[PDB]
């Protein structure tokens, strides 16, 4: 089985945005009062799941193909999964969900006017390879109209979740393209307090990786807790 | 002083987590291979317990679209981590709360006993990860059982908690479900009895 | 009746002063928790009263007349009503409040040691003009102490209501004096988060405007929720 | 992106806010023609109702200090916009706690159903604002009728008020005075029960 | 017996750490969430007492003798104890703690794996003299890791009180070490929001009152609330 | 405007806080002259009497690393600044809360009546400043008397205190203790019956 061989970099809880964000009105009744407990790393804590095993569709990381082609901006997302340290981190679960060219969720309870595509879906996930890249295929999301203040708008988004080797390291997120007007006005980037912070979830255009006449490209690098060995303990 | 490369910086799971996480829930199609709340199958070693909860939120108000993640020792009090669905037992599982009752549910074994950095022994506890539209980072938290009494009283992380009526809040209650053994844990996000989270 | 033509600007929260400011004590108990819950604008929201009939008195704008000649520096206060749009707000109607010379109100409870001005009441009404012009004709305001912090003292100020095209626009505020140092140092004043903000809420000395002999005069415009026509709604 | 001219900040009304909007509260001679709580004259069309209530502070304590304005359709839902003493029916009003009892009063009308933007009807309401003290911007709420079930639970207004719960704050509980048709309508700014405000 | 002839310079509430900083764990559940109710000084107030005759041992203020020799960076620390008005506060009593040059404190409650030290208390106090003068000599104490966020640990501080002329002037503060590295990442030393609030924190390295061959010296001048005479009361 | 110097930042006491000011709490030796819980020698003139209570955080628990400081006059309602262990009366005196129960004690005298600036006499009060670990600059606060119910009424300092519920969380309960006069002073820092606490 797994066992306690590293540590994890402590989190910036200064980095990441706090609990109560009072902009972002569910954070209100959605954030604890009482302040989180400290405890040291232990096996719980330093391990995780291993998704190598997993049996993986072969359009798992196509949004192109695996739901007639859908209407949008073909692009191809694509970036590398490194710890704090720059040690990549291969073989690791990175899973995405979207909304369509219009803004539009294919979940029972999104109920914006904007059409679903019958040829998109909104689901993707892959494993990182040996240096940590991963790289997806979908077509570039719509902003979203929402209930917070009386005229909000998400920019445009694409959900991420990454595992990483332990339960430590376990991330949840949301990339941005670069130089989208609407990001610098949303509640939800704002309940991040460093600047420097929120250019961190801003995906960067890559016409390296284009594929010419066919699709644009983006860059997505993410960073997960730094990976240390026990010393002295 | 010395500076890593910055973490990236977390954001809520959104409301439609879902049609990621919990394609059922969403109501869409899943795929061959899903992680989903079974982390034993029928012939697995240990004893077979059912886990079921409700989310509140500071108003008491149910959380209907919060989504959990657990990590948990095997029978043994091991870690299984190479994840796969012809396992018997896999250490990591999902779940996620009805939109109707907003119950969550989990199929699985009570873990056996591990020990912290220090050779102590835990008592048998479930890690749960929480995530949900409102919160920012998701909260971490354990499940310990009522039935473990004594281990639970030198449980070397559950002393960290400085007020012993605190810890109660992390105490699942054993109950039955279909003549069959659960054990019930409910999240109080905010406020009064307000579970402990964990930072770590 | 009222018709549902237009369509308010939406407000920035973030401009005007939050509700818990706890600087200001009072704030604190009388502040919701609970977010504010944001709803579409319909003919509730949009429309409001017209006081074009009020039967307003003859010195209802001139508190050296409506109340001897109060003691103080006389001043005309004046300046224009416009929308976010730079529109004038014609026929809205401005109603204005303060203390005396000493800073002292004539309210049941005001227990502030400075004496009452035998022919001074505080209070004066009137109507913008075509122009969205208004003006008054009263004396300036002595800075008042209150309990708050123990030496707090309000800069001399203006109690003004403005009631704008509809509910969505009323607003009440408080005109300031130009370059008195109590400003900066009032936790009222200070609930504005945005200097910029706060710089709206000083009248400017108007030279220009000023009766040679006679009196000062400070200008105050005044900006209103800026109003548009619907459209493909 | 475009920026328009700023809107002026507000500011609390203060304390002394009477002297400026409820002249006979502060215990001054009012003017010829003063805008207050009879937005009905006896003989107007409708069912005349008395209105009155409480507003409660953070820990439970009445603001006495408290100014409202009410803004709501005739009998026929009908916003009269053109104010005027004489007419029979005015559609805005004015009130205010008292410095003892600290209760507020208003005579009206109950209004009728108006539609909203999409052209679905909403139940009978009284749109109101709240200043004081302590209030650097002004609340809005809406005042519902307990007898008008029917229609409440239709309103989409009402409807998009998350937590059934809440909306329940916004309902006046209808009683009698004086052999009168009343509604008792207490405003809880924070805390428990807190009074549901809006934003638009 | 004492009389109410003195007022005291109101506290900045602003300059002074609030209650609730909530990176400071603790700070959370102890601080108080209605606002605190000023008063008008009075006797009972502005009156305290007056420790001349309080009977000090040998070595109160020397803490290498008043508990074999301490191990550790031998120091003096002295300064003076002014009002600010700059007018010099003597025979006011001034204490201080800490923990030994490991970072230990001789206190039941501390767990802390560094040793104690036979020959260190860790205690002393002294009355200012006719110049507002004072002076300890000690160790320098070491950093200490605490449960607040996983890797905390406070900067090397001597705890310090000080009477002053009366209650109003009575103040419990920390003394930091002149470029330690800790400092900025202190949530304790944090709850002070102004950089320069936290520089009144930083004792200097006072070379000139240095004894060669023997020990350094720090420099921590400690500012109380002005003391005026009542006028026109 | 004018700036004088700015007053040294204040910082908590920290949690071993007895080391420096309670050495027999801290459980080391003591020095020959040490400030404490006793007030008055039993041959001091006044009505004897005994002071304790417990002190309470926000979630309710116990604050076992209070410490405290309280300042009141002498029987005659006079202030004695020259503090001396020969004294049969110091108007200055120390206590904690103990690691255990939780509880401080004082012993001391009823204090005399005292004027405010303006020549209005205060109800017999005790000064008292509290410190701890959680606490960045202490807390002021007073302690009245039940038994003295006419004078508490009349009092221009327990008048400043806008809501009369409130005023009531600082006075103390009279009992006896081993058939001593006693009165019991419970300060809770925060929420339900929050201790009302003053800047000056
Ligand atoms: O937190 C929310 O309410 C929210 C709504 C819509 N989108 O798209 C999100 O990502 C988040
Ligand atoms: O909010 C207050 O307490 C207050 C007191 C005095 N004045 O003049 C105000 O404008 C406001
Ligand atoms: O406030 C605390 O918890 C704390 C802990 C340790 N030290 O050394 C302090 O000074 C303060
Ligand atoms: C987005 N959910
Ligand atoms: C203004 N009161
Ligand atoms: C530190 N006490
Ligand atoms: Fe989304
Ligand atoms: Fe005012
Ligand atoms: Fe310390």
């Amino acid at each position: 089985p797994a066992q306690d061989n590293s540590r994890f970099v402590i989190r910036d809880r200064n980095w990441h945005p706090k609990a109560l964000t009072p902009d972002y009105k569910t954070s209100i009744a959605r954030s604890p009062r009482q302040a989180l407990v400290s405890i040291p790393q232990s096996i719980s804590e330093t391990t995780g799941p291993n998704f190598s095993h997993l049996g993986f569709g072969a359009h798992d990381h196509d949004l192109l193909l695996n739901f007639g082609l859908p209407i949008g901006e073909r692009i191809i997302v694509a970036g590398r999964v490194v710890d704090q340290y720059g040690k990549p981190v291969p073989n690791t679960l990175v899973e995405m969900w979207q909304a369509n060219a219009g803004g539009r969720y294919r979940h029972k309870n999104d109920r914006y006017l904007a059409p679903l595509d019958p040829n998109f879906g909104g689901v993707g996930r892959c494993l990182t390879d040996s240096d940590g890249y991963y790289s997806f295929r979908t077509i570039k999301p719509g902003p979203y109209p929402w209930r917070n203040g009386p005229n909000d708008w998400r920019p445009a988004h694409i959900h991420f979740g990454i595992s990483g080797p332990s339960i430590a390291t376990k991330l949840i997120t949301q990339l941005y393209f670069e130089g989208d007007p609407l990001i610098p006005m949303c509640p939800i980037v704002k309940s991040i307090a460093n600047p420097e912070a929120v250019q961190q979830l801003i995906a960067k255009l890559d016409m390296n990786n284009a594929n010419p006449m066919d699709c644009l490209a983006y860059r997505f690098d993410i960073v997960l807790r730094g990976q240390r060995k026990t010393h002295f303990e | 002083p010395i500076e890593l490369l910055p973490e990236t910086p977390s954001q809520t799971a959104g409301p439609y987590v879902h049609i990621g996480l919990a394609l059922e829930a969403a109501g869409n199609p899943t795929r061959d291979q899903e992680i989903w709340n079974r982390l034993a199958k029928p012939d697995a070693p240990g004893e077979h317990i059912l886990l079921l909860g409700q989310v509140y939120d500071g108003n008491g108000h149910l959380v209907r679209d919060s989504f959990l993640e657990v990590w948990q020792a095997d029978a043994n009090g091991e870690y299984q981590d190479a994840y796969n669905l012809e396992n018997a037992f896999n250490s990591f599982g999902r779940t996620a709360t009805t939109f109707d009752a907003g119950e969550w549910t989990l199929h699985t074994v009570k873990p056996g006993v591990v020990n912290n950095a220090a050779g102590v022994p835990m008592a048998p506890h479930i890690n749960i990860s929480l995530f949900a539209r409102g919160i920012n980072i998701h909260l971490h938290t354990r499940l310990y059982f009522d039935d473990e009494a004594q281990a639970n009283a030198k449980c070397p992380v559950l002393n960290l908690i400085e007020q012993p009526q605190r810890r109660e809040t992390l105490i699942a209650k054993r109950c039955e479900v279909d003549g069959k053994t659960a054990y019930r844990f409910d999240i109080r996000i905010q406020g009064e009895g307000e579970t402990v989270f964990f930072d770590f």
